[PDB]
Formats: structure tokens, sequence, C-alpha cells
């Protein structure tokens, strides 16, 4: 049961995404995608990627903290609507916990399934590398790079994050 | 006086020492009174699987030295 | 000179966390260059083996490359046991 | 599973001192007695009603600065590189440009809240 | 007569505003400020044991009321 | 033996509670003084672990410290009832008491026990800071003769 | 066995807690010219256990305009995060040793921020809503900053592993050469935990009690006892970083002795503040940490990288 877990925690990345598609108030939408950022950290750091894992919920959680101030100020009613208050929220929500329920019943009864592409159901494990044993993280190793081999991708990404600034004061100035 | 703060601070400093003590005892309980092996890379959890194999108990934490040579 | 003087004793007065932050900042870009130590940095990341070093099929003539690893060939860290 | 088991702990321990907090005490429900808290005066108008940000600029800006930390928190590891050349310039590269990104917004009134 | 509260212009000398600027940076008055509750916490507390000690009273105190006789 | 068992039970639930009282950061005139003289170091009231707390659900006792108008009785009736239980009330000084300077008053209530009841009236106009204080430690002697749990066994 | 030592690590914070609240009250009584707790129990010794006893037999209220599930949710995660706050702590030996301690520290630490915003707004009451955007207000002022405060330290340390800062301060205390970054952590972490003269989220003068206006019995119980043991925690954190004790692996208690005493003086700094200083307001505090601490922690965040560099002093990567 363990030896699936990659899967049991794709299964809760999933509902978490039916979760703030449905689009209930923006309040639980972002309680949907924080539960999403964990999960998908899960799972990574399940393939070995420690830093991608906590660096993508540090970055979502920061994400959603900012859109938790901007709902309550823009984006709020009287009623804010949870899964269960609004019939087309209720309905895309069954909707998309019926389709991932059917997905995971058979593709777990079968070891396989085929929901348009084929996927095998063995368990995420099989397709491991087996004989690994160096003193150091691939990923960091990896990740470091950005500042050897990466000198174009620091311009035009350091160049992006300045004009965002820019860009943001000018739309923002009526 | 300021002295009668002393003793919710001497209460709190024990609270405060059980854990880390305890954690470094239970290890030593665990490893045959040795520290926990440390496993930080792939290399590290390599020995410590090769170890295991090595054991004879399916034990990483139980050595076998020169006596274990013919 | 003056100018720059007077602007700089009047940040002081008024903005001494900003004077402190650029004079830092500055220090950083530049003392690199001047300092004598930084090629060793490069030496000691260079000297650290995180690789196996994989031998050569010894071809009979190259004399630069040790047969053994205590024999005098190859480079040396003597170097940096007096650092 | 050292990990996993730590964390279902926690969270049960906290579940459970929540359970017996509800189901202690005697308990003694009336509509006046729950009503909301505002100073003793009822409330006018509805809590959900927009509450305006007045930082609003500061929190988009803090989107963009809190992805620069991403991009430097690889820093120590990239120190290891046998091109420290290459490195510590593109390192002050990032770092002088979000320094100039900040100085950019504070001078052109940006981390002023609005009035 | 009347006197100024608040009417004192800083010197603008080279020690003032480097002695201005480490207050700044150094934090000097907020320490010192957390030097006057140190000082505090090592002094005798005024307060009295209630009810095994009571707060002074004068004999004109005005209590319960009550009816005399000769 | 079940009520020994309560009856020890009882002991422990009344002494936490008269040894954890927390005040409602609430006062009305010239009384609310003597109470904050109470706070002040000569008696330390946090010293019997008496600690003011401004919200109504983190408060166990409403100290009725000055005079309470018609306009004013709503409020107070509101913020008493927003107070989970158990929950008491120290009637403070001749004004909460009955009135008193003000009794005749068009726009005075004639004592706080019309609007909530009252564990404990403090005499005095203002009653003396100590004299407050004995009235805090006459509660925590009424919470501990409470019987709750015996009373409980025996239904 | 791990059970057991799980168990020895939250019964131990949750006890610590409790009689941090006793020391407080202690503490800023004498620096206020009287005792604090000196009744309930000899010096005041039982006085935190009558207050928990207290709130727990106390009626609990869900308000009647409140979101239900996210207000009960919100307390359990308070707590919760804030017990597992502590597993990657060396004391020395850490419960779970982590590659990425620091990391998963900032990441467990900006989760928590939502046990804040969420009871606030499950409230559903204006104090509360108030005193929920002023966590908004306050995790943007402090996170950014607080990160690259900590690579600045990192960059000595050579890695992101919570051991390895003892090692680095096995000769001497970071704080030696980095007491300008010790300085603006320090202040970053009263801001992080919501503490004065950053106690604005609660802001009671301001806001009666903020966010948990609320909450009542054993539901507040579990919001105090959270920032409290948050309190330690990130004494905890300093005391690793900055003052490092150093590690005897035959004798791993005389570590613990020296490492706690050092937690233990950090946190009574925290009530020292308290009693010593007024309050900020809220947009002060965003303007002290992005007009004065972050010019500087970038300044200083391109001194660290240069000056291993520079001095050939890089620390080892494993
Ligand atoms: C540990 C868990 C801690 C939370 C405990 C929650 C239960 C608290 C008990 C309670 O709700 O009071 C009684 C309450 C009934 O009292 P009530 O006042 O009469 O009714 C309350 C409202 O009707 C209904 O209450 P409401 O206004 O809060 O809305 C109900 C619910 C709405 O629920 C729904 O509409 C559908 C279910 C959505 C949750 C499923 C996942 C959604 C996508 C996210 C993916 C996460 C997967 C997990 O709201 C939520 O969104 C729940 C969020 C849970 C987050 C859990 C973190 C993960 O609940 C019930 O007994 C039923
Ligand atoms: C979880 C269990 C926690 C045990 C708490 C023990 C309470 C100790 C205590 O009651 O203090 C002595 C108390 C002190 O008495 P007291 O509270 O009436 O004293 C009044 C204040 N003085 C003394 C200063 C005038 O002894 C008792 O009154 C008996 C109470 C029994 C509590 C039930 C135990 C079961
Ligand atoms: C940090 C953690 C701290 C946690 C501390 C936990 C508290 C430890 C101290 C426990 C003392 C015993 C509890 C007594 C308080 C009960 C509240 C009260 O006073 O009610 C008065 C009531 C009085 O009721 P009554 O019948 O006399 O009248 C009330 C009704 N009207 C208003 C109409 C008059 O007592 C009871 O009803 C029952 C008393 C039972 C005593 C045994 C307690 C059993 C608890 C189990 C409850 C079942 C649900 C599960 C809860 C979780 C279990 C742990
Ligand atoms: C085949 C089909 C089989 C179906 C089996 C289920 C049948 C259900 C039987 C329904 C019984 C009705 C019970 C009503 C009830 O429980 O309400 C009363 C009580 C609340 O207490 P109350 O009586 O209102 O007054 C004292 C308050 N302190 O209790 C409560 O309401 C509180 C409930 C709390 C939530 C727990 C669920
Ligand atoms: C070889 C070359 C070397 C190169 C490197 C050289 C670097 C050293 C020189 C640079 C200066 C170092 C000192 C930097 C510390 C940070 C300074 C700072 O940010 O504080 C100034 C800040 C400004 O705010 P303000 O005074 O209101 O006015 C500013 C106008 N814009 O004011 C404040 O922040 C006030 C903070 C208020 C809250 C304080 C509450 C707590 C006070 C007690 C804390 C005591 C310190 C404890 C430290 C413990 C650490 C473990
Ligand atoms: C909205 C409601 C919110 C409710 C809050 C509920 C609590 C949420 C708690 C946070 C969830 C994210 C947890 C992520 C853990 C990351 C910790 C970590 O990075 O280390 C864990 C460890 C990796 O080990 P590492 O040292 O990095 O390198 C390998 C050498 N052993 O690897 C492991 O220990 C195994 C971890 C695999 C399982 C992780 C499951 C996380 C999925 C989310 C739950
Ligand atoms: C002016 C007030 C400012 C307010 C801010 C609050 C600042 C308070 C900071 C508290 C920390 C004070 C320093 C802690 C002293 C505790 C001394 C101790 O118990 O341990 C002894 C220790 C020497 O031993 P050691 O740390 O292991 O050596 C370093 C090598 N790693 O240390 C030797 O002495
Ligand atoms: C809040 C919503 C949560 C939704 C979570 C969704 C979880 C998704 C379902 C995951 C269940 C997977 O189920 C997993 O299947 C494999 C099938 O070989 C089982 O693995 C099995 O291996 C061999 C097969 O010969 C058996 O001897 C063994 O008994 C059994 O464990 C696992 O024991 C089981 O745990
Ligand atoms: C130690 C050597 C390195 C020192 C580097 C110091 C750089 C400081 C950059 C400016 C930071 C101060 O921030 C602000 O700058 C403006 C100018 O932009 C100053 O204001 C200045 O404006 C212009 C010059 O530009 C002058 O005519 C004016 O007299 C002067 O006051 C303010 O006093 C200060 O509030
Ligand atoms: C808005 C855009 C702002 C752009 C700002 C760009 C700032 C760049 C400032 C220069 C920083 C680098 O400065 C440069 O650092 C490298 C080391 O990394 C030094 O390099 C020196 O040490 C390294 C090893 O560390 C050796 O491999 C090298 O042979 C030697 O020259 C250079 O002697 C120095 O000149
Ligand atoms: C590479 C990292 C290290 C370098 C530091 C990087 C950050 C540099 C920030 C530079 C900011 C300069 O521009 C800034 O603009 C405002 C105008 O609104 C100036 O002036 C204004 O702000 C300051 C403080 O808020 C007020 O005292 C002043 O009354 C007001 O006019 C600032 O004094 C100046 O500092
Ligand atoms: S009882 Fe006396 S002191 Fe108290 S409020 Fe009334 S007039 Fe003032």
């Amino acid at each position: 049961m363990m030896l699936y877990i990659v899967f049991i925690l794709s299964v809760i990345f999933v509902m978490g995404f039916v979760g703030f598609s449905s689009k209930p108030s923006p309040i639980y939408g972002g309680l949907g995608l924080i539960v999403s950022g964990g999960v998908g950290c899960g799972i990574v750091l399940n393939f070995g990627g420690s830093f991608l894992g906590l660096m993508v919920f540090l970055i979502y959680l920061g994400g959603m903290m900012v859109v938790f101030g901007y709902t309550t100020a823009m984006a709020t009613e009287q009623y804010p609507e949870i899964w269960l208050s609004n019939k087309a929220v209720l309905g895309a929500f069954v909707t998309g916990l019926l389709m991932e329920f059917f997905m995971v019943y058979y593709v777990l009864k079968d070891k396989e399934v085929e929901v348009v592409f084929e996927f095998n159901g063995l368990g995420d494990w099989v397709i491991y590398d087996t004989g690994d044993s160096g003193f150091f993280s691939e990923e960091a190793m990896g990740i470091a790079a950005l500042y050897s081999y990466g000198t174009w991708l620091v311009i035009v990404t350091g160049w992006s994050l300045l004009i965002g600034v820019v860009v943001i004061m000018e739309i923002t100035r009526g | 006086m300021w002295f009668e703060v002393l003793p919710g601070i001497a209460v709190m400093g024990v609270c405060l020492f059980i854990p880390g003590m305890a954690t470094a005892r239970i290890h030593r309980f665990s490893n045959g009174g040795k520290e926990k092996r440390v496993a930080h890379y792939p290399y590290q959890w390599y020995l410590m699987e090769r170890d295991r194999r090595v054991s004879g108990v399916n034990r990483s934490y139980v050595s076998k030295g020169l006596e274990n040579i013919d | 000179a003056e100018r720059v003087a007077a602007f700089l004793k009047n940040v002081w007065a008024k903005e001494p966390v900003l004077v402190a932050s650029f004079a830092i900042a500055g220090l950083a870009v530049i003392l690199p260059t001047l300092s004598p130590y930084t090629k060793y940095s490069l030496m000691i990341n260079r000297a650290t083996p995180y690789n196996y070093p994989v031998p050569l099929r010894d071809d009979g003539n190259m004399p630069d490359v040790p047969s053994h690893p205590q024999d005098p060939q190859g480079p040396s860290l003597e170097w940096l046991k007096r650092l | 599973m050292n990990l996993m088991l730590a964390l279902l702990t926690n969270f049960t321990l906290a579940t459970l001192l929540v359970i017996i907090a509800f189901w202690l005490p005697q308990l003694n429900v009336y509509s006046e007695k729950t009503s909301p808290y505002e100073c003793g005066f009822d409330p006018m108008g509805s809590a959900r009603l927009p509450f305006s940000m007045k930082f609003f600029l500061v929190a988009i800006t803090f989107l963009l600065f809190d992805l620069e930390i991403a991009l430097l928190l690889p820093l120590p590891w990239a120190s290891q590189t046998a091109n420290l050349n290459t490195m510590l310039t593109m390192a002050l590269f990032l770092i002088i440009l979000l320094a100039v990104s900040l100085a950019y917004e504070w001078t052109q009134k940006g981390l002023e809240w609005t009035e | 007569t009347y006197k100024y509260v608040n009417l004192r212009e800083p010197s603008m000398d080279m020690k003032s505003v480097t002695d201005r600027a480490a207050q700044t940076l150094l934090w000097t008055e907020l320490i010192r400020g957390l030097g006057m509750t140190l000082s505090y916490l090592f002094r005798e507390p005024a307060t009295i044991n209630y009810p095994f000690e009571k707060g002074p009273l004068s004999p004109r105190f005005r209590g319960e009321h009550a009816l005399r006789r000769y | 033996r079940g009520e020994y068992v309560v009856a020890k039970l009882d002991d422990l639930i009344n002494w936490a509670r008269r040894s954890s009282l927390w005040p409602m950061t609430f006062g009305l005139a010239c009384c609310a003084v003597e109470m904050m003289h109470m706070a002040a170091p000569r008696y330390d009231m946090d010293r019997f672990g008496v600690v003011f707390r401004a919200s109504p659900r983190q408060s166990d006792v409403m100290i009725v410290a000055g005079t309470l108008t018609n306009k004013m009785a709503p409020a107070l009736r509101k913020v008493y009832d927003q107070m989970p239980e158990p929950r008491y009330v120290v009637s403070m000084g001749s004004c909460a008491n009955g009135g008193g300077y003000y009794h005749y008053s068009y726009s005075v209530v004639r004592g706080c026990d019309r609007i909530v009841p009252v564990d404990i009236y403090v005499p005095g106009c203002p009653p003396t800071a100590e004299a407050l204080l004995y009235g805090i430690l006459q509660l925590q002697k009424k919470i501990k003769r409470e019987k709750r749990l015996r009373i409980w066994y025996r239904r | 066995m791990f059970m057991i030592n799980i168990l020895m690590l939250i019964i131990p914070i949750l006890l610590a807690v409790a009689f941090l609240t006793l020391v407080e009250r202690k503490v800023l009584g004498y620096m206020q010219l009287r005792k604090g707790p000196n009744v309930v129990g000899p010096y005041g010794l039982l006085q935190p256990i009558a207050d928990a006893i207290k709130l727990f037999i106390k009626e609990p209220l869900r308000p009647a305009t409140s979101s239900a599930s996210m207000f009960i949710l919100a307390p359990i995660m308070a707590l919760g995060l804030a017990l597992t706050m502590w597993i990657p702590l060396p004391m020395p030996y850490p419960l779970i040793n982590m590659n990425l301690g620091v990391l998963f520290m900032l990441a467990m630490s900006s989760l928590a921020v939502y046990s804040i915003l969420w009871s606030g707004w499950a409230s559903n009451s204006k104090y509360a809503l108030i005193g929920a955007l002023r966590a908004v207000a306050q995790t943007i002022s402090y996170e950014v900053t607080l990160a690259i405060i900590l690579l600045s330290v990192l960059l000595m340390s050579g890695s992101f592993t919570l051991s390895t800062l003892i090692t680095t301060q096995e000769q001497m205390w970071l704080i030696l050469p980095a007491w300008p970054l010790a300085m603006m952590w320090f202040i970053s972490t009263l801001a992080e935990t919501n503490r004065a003269p950053f106690d604005l989220t609660e802001g009671e003068s301001e806001l009666v009690s903020g966010f948990n206006v609320e909450y009542a019995a054993g539901p507040f119980a579990l919001f105090f006892m959270a920032e409290y043991a948050n309190i330690i925690m990130m004494n905890i954190f300093t005391a690793i970083l900055f003052l490092g004790t150093s590690h005897n692996p035959h004798m791993p208690e005389l570590y613990t002795i020296n490492f706690t005493i050092k937690s233990l003086l950090l946190t009574m700094s925290f009530l020292w503040i308290r009693a010593s200083y007024p309050r900020f307001r809220y947009d002060q505090l965003m303007h002290l940490l992005w007009k004065n601490f972050l010019p500087l922690t970038l300044a200083l965040c391109m001194w660290h990288v240069s000056l291993p560099i520079l001095t050939s002093g890089i620390p080892p990567q494993t």
C-alpha cells in the first residue's frame, strides 16, 4: 500500500484541482490550490526532488496568501459559495469526483487503464532507477548549474522580473 | 523578589532539556549503542544497505570486523 | 569632490541605512577582483573529487600520468595543506 | 515513514484536543450568545463586504520578489562550481537587478499605501 | 512665563551626524529603554500580601455605617 | 464509591475555575479607576490568577464598575450573553448596585441586577481597590462551594 | 521506539509552553514592579495547570455567522503545524534529519499563516477580519527579508541541513561574522511570531482580540499554545543559527544543557522586549522591513556571496 504512495498523492492532487476548478468562492478555491500544492510537493519529493517540491509549495503558499487578501477586497460577496451552495458548482464538483473515482477504480482493478491514452497501473515505482551511490543530490547539481550554464536564462528571467515591477506600476496607475 | 521567577524558569528549562536528551538516548538504544547513521546522500544509503545485508541479522547497525573475514 | 562630499555628509545625516547598503554592495562588487585569495577558490573547487577518476589505458607514451596514486606525477595538493 | 508518522501524530493530537473541548463542557446555546461580536452593539452590514486593500501594489510586488528568493536559494550550491567567474557575476547581477527593481518602486512612490 | 517643549535644531557636525547614525543603525536608544525595564526586574515589588497585609488607612476613613451609644 | 469520586472532581473543576478568573475588560465610570488600582502593583490582581481579557468569548467575570445608563443597558446585556459559561457578574459600587447617587434619574438603570444576574455586590462609592479585591476573593470562595458534579450524580 | 520519541518531543513542548506562560507573567510582573502569579501553587507553579483545565471545561462557541468547517480547522492547523516545526531541530540530534531542514521550516511557517487567515475569515466578524488582513500585511512585510537573511548565513555553512550549523560554529559563533544579520533576523522572528512590538494580528488595544476574537475555551487554547510553541521554537532556531553550541558525540547531554540555556535566555528577551516598547502601526512595520532591512539585506546577501569566494573560504557542500 505504501508502494502506491505517489498514486495516492496524485489522487488527492486531482481532488484539489476539482476543488478550485469548480470555482466556489476564491477563499475555498485558494484552499483547494494549497492542498494540491502540498501533495504536489509530496509527489515531486518522492521522485528525488526535495528542493523542487519544497520550492513549489513555498511559492504557492505566498501566492495564495496574496490571493486571499485580494479576495477579501475585490472578489467577495455577501454569501460566499461553498461547493454545496450552488447547483453549477456542486455539479462540476461531483462530475469531477466521479470521473476521478472511475479512473482510479478501474486502473487499480486491471493494474492498467485506457482513458483515451494507455496508462500502466503497476505502481509508479517500477520505472525508477536501480543503481545510484553518488555523494551529491543530482537535482541540487542541476539547479546550481543555473549560475554557470544558464547565464542566458539568468539574464532573461532577471530582466523579466524587473520589467514586471515596472509594468504593474504602469497598469495600476489610472 | 526577582529570584521567585526562577522556579518556573527551572521547570521550563527541564521540559526543554527532555526532547534533546530523549532523542539522543533513544538513538543509541536503537542502533546498538552508537549514533544513528546519517544518510544525506545516496552513497551513504548504499553503504547502510550493504551493512544490513552484511550483518546477517538484517540490522545495518550490527558491525562485522575482521572476525568475519576468513 | 565638494559636491559629492557634501552629498555624502547629507545622506549620512538623512539615510544612514542606505549609505551602509551601497557601501556594502560596493565592496561585494569590487573586492573579489582585488583579492589575492580569489584564485584559490577555483582551485579548491576543482580539487574536490565528486567523481571517480577513471584510469587511462597505458598506451606506452604518457610519461606525465602516474602509474600509482603515490607516484610523483600528477596534480598535487601541497599548496592546499599550507593554506 | 517517520516523517508521515510525525505529521499524523501532531494533527491527531490537535484534533483530539478539539474533540475534548467540544464534548467535555456543558453547553447552553441560544441566539444572543452566538451573535457576532462588535463591542456590545449590533454590526452594521455584513463582514463579507469588500475590505479595501491599501497595500495592493506591495502585495503584487511581493509575488515577484518572493520568486527571486527561489532563484537565490540555490546560491550555496552554485558556489561549489569550478566556474566561479561566471557564477559570481551572475549571482551579483540577479541581486543588483532586484535592488534596482526595489529602487524603482521606491522612487516612483510604489511602497506608499493608497490614501 | 513659558518654555518650549520641542524646539531644538540638531547639530550638523560630523561627530553629531555619526552619533545619530549609530543610534539609528545600532538601536542605542532602544537598548537604553531595555536597561530601564531591566533595573525594575531587580527592584523589590510594591505588592502587599492581601488579606494577610492591608493597605494603610487613616482615622478619617469613611466605611460602613454604624449607630452609636452613650 | 461514586460519591467520593464526584466530590473530588468537583474540587478540581472548582479549583481550576476560581484560580483562573478572567474578567472582561469592561468598565463604566469612576469605579473603573479603582479597578485599575487593583491591577496596579500594590494589589496585583494578576498574582491571584485574575487577568483581564478584552473579548467576552475569553472572559469568565463581568465586573460592572460604574453607572449603567438606559442607553448602555442593551450593550451590557449583549456582552454578558456573549460570555461563554460558566460566567459570573460582580456588581461594583453604589451605581451598579442600585443606582446610587443617580438612582432617581430618568436615564439610569436602578441597579445592574435588573439587566443581568449578579453573584457579588461590592459596596462603596467607589469601593476601595482593596474592597474590590475582597469581593473577588469572595467570588472565588463562592465558586469553591459549587456542587455541580455532586448534584448531577444525585439527579 | 520512534513513536515514543515523538511523544517525548511534543509532550515536553506542551509542558514547556504551559510554564512559559507562567514565566512571562512573572517576568512581566517584576518589570512592572509587581509579582505576577504567586498564589496558585507555590510561586504560582500550578497557575498554568488551572488555566488549561479552566479553558477546556469552558463552553466553546461556534458563532452563528461563522463558516463551521473552517472555524474548527484553523486552530487544529495552528497547533498541529506548531508541533511540526520542532521535528527537524538538532538538539543535538533531530527527530527527523532533513537535507533541506531550513527550507522545510520556511514552508511550514508560511503554511501556519493560513491558520490566522482562515480563523479570522471563518469567524465572519469585523474585528476578526481586520486581524486576518493584518496577518496578510505582516507576512508580506517580513517573508522576503527573512528568507534572504537565512541565505546569507547559509553561505557560511554550505547547506540547508540544520545539523551542519553545529559543525559550522564549532570554532566560533556565527553572531561574530554576522551580527548585522543576527540583528535583522531577531526582529524578523518577532514579526514572524506576531510578538510585541509587532503584535498586530491580535492588537488588543486596537482590535479587542483581532483574529481570535470569536474563539473561546478549548479552541482558544489551541491558538495560545501554538503561539507560545512558536516563540520557543523560533528562539531555538536563532540559537542554532547564531549561537551554535559545541557537540561532543559521547556526551550529547552537555550540548543539550548549554543549548537549552541559550534558548531560554533568547526566549526571555522576547518577554523583556514586550515589557519595554510601544506597538508599531502595521503600515510602519511594512516600511521598516522593505525600506530598511531589505536594502541592507540585499547588500549583505551580495557581500556574503563574495566574501567566501574572495577569502577562499567557501564551506563544503557535504
Ligand atoms: C491541555 C489539555 C487540558 C485538558 C483538560 C481536560 C479537563 C480535565 C479535568 C476533567 C474534570 C472532569 C470534567 C468535568 C467537567 C464537565 C463539565 C461540567 O461541569 O458539566 C456540569 C454537568 C452538570 O450537569 P447537570 O445534569 O447537573 O445540569 C446541567 C443541565 N441544566 C443546565 C439543565 C441544569 O455535569 C454533567 O452533566 C456530567 C459530569 C460528568 C463528569 C465526568 C466527565 C465525563 C466527560 C466525558 C463526556 C463524554 C463526551 C466525551 C468528552 C471527551 C472525554 C475526555
Ligand atoms: C569588511 C566590511 C564589512 C561590511 C559589512 C559591514 C556591515 C556592518 C555595518 C552596517 C550596519 C550594521 C547594523 C545594521 C542593523 C540593521 C539596521 C536597521 O535596519 O535598523 C534601522 C531601523 C531604521 O528605522 P528608523 O530608525 O525608524 O528610521 C529609518 C529611516 N528610514 O531601525 C530599526 O530597525 C528599529 C527596530 C525596532 C524594533 C526593535 C525591537 C527590539 C529592540 C531590541 C533588540 C536588541 C538587539 C538584539 C539582537 C539579538 C541577536 C541575537
Ligand atoms: C480523502 C480521499 C482520499 C482518496 C485516496 C485515494 C487512494 C487511491 C487508492 C489506493 C489504493 C491502492 O491499493 C493498493 O493496491 C495494491 C494491489 O497490488 C495492494 O498491494 C498488494 O500487493 C500484493 C499483491 O499480490 C498483495 O499480496 C498485498 O496484500 C497487497 O498489498 C496494496 O495493498 C493496496 O494498498
Ligand atoms: C559610502 C560611499 C557610498 C555612498 C552611496 C550613497 C548613495 C545614497 C543614494 C540615495 C539614498 C538617499 O535617499 C534619498 O536620495 C535623495 C536623492 O536621490 C536625497 O536628496 C537629494 O536629492 C538631490 C540629489 O539627488 C539633491 O539636490 C538634494 O539636495 C538631496 O537632498 C535624499 O537625501 C534621500 O532621501
Ligand atoms: C544592472 C546590471 C548590473 C551588473 C553587475 C555585474 C557585477 C559584476 C562585478 C564583478 C564580479 C566578479 O569579479 C570577478 O570575480 C571572479 C571570481 O568570481 C574573479 O576571478 C578570479 O578568481 C577566480 C576563482 O574564484 C579565478 O577562476 C579567476 O582566474 C580569477 O581571475 C575576478 O578576479 C573578478 O574580476
Ligand atoms: C544592491 C543592494 C544594496 C543597494 C540598496 C538597494 C535599494 C536602494 C533603494 C534606493 C531608494 C532611493 O529612492 C528613494 O525614493 C524616495 C522618494 O519617494 C526618497 O525620499 C522619500 O523617501 C524617504 C524615506 O521613505 C523620506 O525620508 C523622504 O522624505 C521621501 O521624500 C528616498 O529618500 C529615497 O531613498
Ligand atoms: S458608585 Fe461612586 S465611584 Fe462608582 S461609578 Fe458610581 S459615583 Fe462613581
